[PDB]
């Protein structure tokens, strides 16, 4: 869950 | 009597990443799915949300602190601030003229009434405009408003956050730079500090009731189906 | 010798739902994001793909017989066929003068080098145009067109299916009408049946290439939150 | 899972 969220954070 | 500077550091740093995250020129507009005037304004405000969340993640990064965070902790401020930070960060664009949001062109010019052709009603819709005018007539420094917005972000009594005390701390000197910064530099701010604190209780209860008519549309899958997966990611009730 | 009623009534249903969701003037393209020539073109084509899923959904709900398959074996041929139908129904856009995909439109004219500007290499667009322009070769009239499209959604052999049965029954009375139009009412077509199922087999392996480098998109969430929730939900690899 | 999907086929 929040896969994107942990990309974008780095 | 006069700013420190370790206080005009993070000044310096907030009003950096805010330049790096806020585009004057509006130029990305022209990615989004176009504007329609059946809920014709949620393609184009859904695309312009989901582009603005990935703005404010960026200027999030470069809050002091806000990078040492535990990730589950930086996920729980922006899951929860995030649609208050961009009604915070769109007020840049609001005109008292127009009583409306202008963005350097005339499709990207945002009434109420499109608003509510993104499945909003005026509950929320009148308080946002209200909040957006009050707020303009404040005539923040740029200095203060990249202060609030990250006062806002980093606020402790949000859900999920785990680390009270750190963020609380961070939280904390970020408002005595803000407290400092009128007391010096702004005339006649006696009050301004008082209400910028109470802008952030509005946002709250706008938070409140954004957070319950998106539930509607995130209900309806012929609605939820037009938003972005980010938009989708950060509104929805996914607890890390 | 002659076609029957019930094979008649079977084509005019399947010409009808496809006339009713393919719409010729392309006049709904200019409500995607824009195509833009970093995976410049992914926005726009995954725009592209998620409307073409609906309306496949919307030719499959008028095939004789899908309405009455469970919810599950529905999805289960959806899922597995989308993207098959896709570049089936693609056909009656591509022009053998340009090798292109041609939409009424010059920013909406699709060529090769588009599609490796949203995450795909030639090992899938080779194969996918050589079919395009294969299947153009045969010159099918809309009946055939339509009835390929059918038989290729109604096929058993896919993942998740549990009424094999039921589905091959109706496949196999489609696949009977199918001959026997070409049989009475397609001229010189003594070889063109058995150049149609050669081209459902071609799909599977675009399929399965596509499925593939699909794979790195939706592994990378910088590419994934490009897609619709639609995209997702179809190409996904959730099971009922 | 597939509520959309759900939701077309009506
Ligand atoms: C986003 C920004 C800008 C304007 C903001 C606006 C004006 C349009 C309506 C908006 C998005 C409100 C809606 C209630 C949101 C609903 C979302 C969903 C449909 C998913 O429920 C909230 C703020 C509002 C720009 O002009 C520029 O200043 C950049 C800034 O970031
Ligand atoms: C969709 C339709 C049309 C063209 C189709 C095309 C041309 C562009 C590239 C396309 C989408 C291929 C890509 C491999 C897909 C990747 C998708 C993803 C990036 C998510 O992996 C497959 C078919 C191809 C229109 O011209 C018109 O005929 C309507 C028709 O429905």
């Amino acid at each position: 869950k929040h896969k994107i969220l942990h990309r974008l954070l780095q | 009597h006069m700013l420190s500077d370790e206080q005009m550091q993070i000044i310096n740093s907030l009003v950096e990443a805010h330049h790096k995250t806020y585009d004057d020129s509006y130029s990305d507009f022209v990615r989004f799915r176009p504007p329609v005037r059946r809920l014709s304004m949620l393609p184009h405000l859904a695309d312009l949300v989901s582009y603005s969340i990935q703005k404010v993640i960026g200027f999030a990064k470069m809050i002091p602190g806000f990078r040492d965070l535990t990730a589950e902790d930086q996920i729980a401020l922006l899951k929860s601030s995030a649609i208050e930070i961009i009604m915070l960060r769109s007020n840049q664009s609001f005109s008292l003229e127009d009583m409306s949001w202008s963005c350097g062109g005339p499709d990207f010019k945002y009434c109420i009434n499109d608003v509510t052709k993104a499945g909003h009603t005026l509950e929320l819709l009148e308080p946002l405009v209200k909040f957006q005018v009050g707020l303009k007539k404040l005539k923040l420094h740029e200095e203060e408003h990249v202060l609030l917005m990250a006062i806002c972000l980093l606020s402790p009594d949000r859900p999920g956050v785990q680390d009270h005390v750190r963020i609380e701390a961070l939280q904390d000197r970020l408002c005595d730079v803000l407290q400092a910064y009128i007391r010096i530099q702004h005339p006649g701010g006696r009050l301004l500090y008082a209400k910028m604190i109470q802008k952030l209780a509005d946002l709250r209860s706008l938070n409140e009731e954004h957070s319950k008519q998106y539930r509607s549309l995130s209900f309806q899958p012929e609605h939820s189906m037009q938003l972005t997966p980010l938009v989708l990611e950060v509104f929805g009730s996914e607890v890390s």
